[PDB]
């Protein structure tokens, strides 16, 4: 109730989420301690400070004729609410892949340099935590805007969406669903780095005198700041500046209505006319959803990030980190040949779902890391030893038949003992989400555990089928393919 | 191809101890 009181629960949530990591085993138990802190904040402010009094489509009215006069396309497409993403936009004619049908010029983003030149200003031209990261730089421009009644950008900011589904919307027991995954401690980190940001940035807004013109000042509540940077991350994009010698990030307003699917990014930046262009991904029939591709993210960076989990997402991927031992007697050798491969000694890979499950990269480490010393010898004197190291990341060009077998029988076993580490199971995470009545933010989390263990386990079944093939190549002796 | 492709939702760093 008190400003003094929120002032000091600032501070003691600051020293909490400034602390260091306290180790993987208890990141937990510190996650729990600092949504306690951050929910008795917010359970004493009063929400979003700005609110506006019409419902969601009462503003795309607006956002059309503001773009309208500021030269975007406006034409061609409506805003509908879909069940399953959400507002997006609807094709009303017929629209032709590869037409260009959206563009939208600079005037109308929002970007780190309109950042600078705003109210914020000041306060970024001292703090070094604004000029460092665009991302943070951003949202508070985003929060400004938002409390400024006449500002420029005031038809775009009120049909934004005023909740997401980051897991900084999560309850407790829809985190907990991700306990003993690799994506749980990208969760903490998220959880932590805001909460340090929001309280750092309400004692500066309090009492650095560069922030005296901040309409922040009057209120800056911790559902403003999650509101902001969820803002950020799900729609940011990265352009260049108008010169075209740096990039920057930017929100762009109209076209950041159109929802994900697979495809191939179709947007581009046109720096002649200076903006923002976007062609069709695919043929849209009229009363089609226009969707367009987002990029190439894993579903851990899709719910992370973006705020939703992406059914039968091709290009999704879980980690595997790899290294050679400093006690392998070969350590020398194999360190040398993955030099001279440029290829790191120890590494976090990657294990895709899609064919093939390993890159050319994590091949051609798996390769010297079951090297013979008289296979590392070749690959590293003689006047073929650059032509053997050339092919190391080539699946139809194997070092030997032993070679093979060596490395997918370590990466069946490796895979396997990874799927041992999750809590439940596949068939245990495809029961609940049939027998059990779930939220969206739940089952975002139960596929996206699920997810990285269905990597896993196709994994194991490849490189058992691989085991198996270059064991019989091995057995009738076959010829070894050279390249030519 | 795209000179300047552009990528909704680019991941980025949001830590800002790192
Ligand atoms: N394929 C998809 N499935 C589910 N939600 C999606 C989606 N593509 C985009 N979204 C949603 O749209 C957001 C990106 S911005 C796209 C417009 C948004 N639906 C809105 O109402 O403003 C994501 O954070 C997620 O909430």
């Amino acid at each position: 109730v008190s400003p003094k009181e929120i002032l000091n629960l600032t501070s003691e949530l600051l020293q909490k989420c400034s602390s260091p990591a306290p180790g993987p085993g208890k990141e937990w138990e510190e996650y729990v301690q600092i949504r306690t802190l951050v929910e008795k904040i917010r359970k004493k402010q009063k929400g979003l400070s700005v609110t506006f009094d019409g419902k969601r489509e009462d503003y795309f009215p607006d956002l059309m004729k503001w773009a309208s006069e500021n030269g975007a396309s406006v034409e061609g497409f409506e805003m509908v609410n879909f069940k399953e993403e959400g507002f997006g936009l609807r094709a009303t004619r017929d629209i032709k892949a590869e037409e260009l049908f959206l563009w939208v010029p600079r005037k109308l983003l929002m970007t780190v340099e309109s950042a600078k030149n705003s109210v914020l200003g000041p306060l970024y031209s001292q703090d070094r935590i604004l000029q460092a990261m665009g991302n943070i730089a951003l949202a508070f421009h985003l929060l400004c805007e938002r409390a400024s009644p006449n500002s420029f950008w005031q038809p775009y900011i009120q049909t934004l969406p005023s909740e997401y589904d980051t897991p900084l919307y999560f309850e407790e027991d829809e985190v907990r669903y991700l306990q003993s995954t690799q994506a749980i401690h990208d969760v903490f980190s998220q959880y932590k780095n805001t909460a340090r940001q929001y309280a750092y940035f309400y004692k500066v807004i309090q009492t650095h005198p560069h922030a005296n013109k901040l309409p922040l000042k009057d209120s800056f509540t911790y559902e403003d700041y999650r509101w902001a940077v969820s803002s950020v991350m799900t729609r940011q994009a990265q352009i260049p500046t108008e010169d075209g010698s740096r990039v920057t990030l930017a929100l762009i307003p109209l076209w950041d209505m159109c929802n994900h699917t697979n495809g191939l990014i179709t947007t581009g930046y046109n720096l002649e006319d200076d903006r923002c262009e976007c062609v069709a991904l695919q043929d849209f029939r009229a009363g089609e959803q226009i969707y367009i591709f987002y990029g190439t993210r894993s579903n851990a960076e899709f719910v992370i990030h973006s705020g939703f989990f992406f059914d039968n997402n091709s290009h999704d991927r879980v980690k595997i980190k790899l290294g050679v031992s400093k006690s392998d007697r070969l350590y020398a050798m194999k360190a040398e040949v993955l030099a001279r491969a440029g290829i790191p000694t120890s590494s976090v890979f990657a294990l895709h779902f899609t064919e093939p499950p390993i890159s050319a990269q994590l091949l051609a480490f798996l390769r010297v890391f079951c090297m013979t010393e008289e296979e590392l010898k070749e690959h590293l004197l003689g006047d073929s030893a650059i032509d053997r190291i050339f092919t190391l990341g080539n699946s139809e060009f194997p070092v030997s038949w032993d070679n093979e077998v060596k490395l997918w029988t370590f990466l069946e076993d490796r895979a396997s003992l990874l799927l041992k580490t999750y809590k439940t199971t596949i068939e245990e995470d495809k029961s609940v989400l049939k027998n059990h009545d779930l939220s969206v933010r739940a089952k975002m989390a139960i596929k996206l555990r699920l997810g990285e263990k269905e990597i896993l386990e196709k994994a194991v079944k490849s490189a058992a089928v691989n085991r198996e093939y270059y064991r019989q190549q091995m057995e009738e002796k076959a010829p070894l393919p050279k390249y030519e | 191809t795209l000179k300047y492709p552009i990528e909704k939702g680019i991941v980025t760093n949001w830590d800002d101890m790192e």
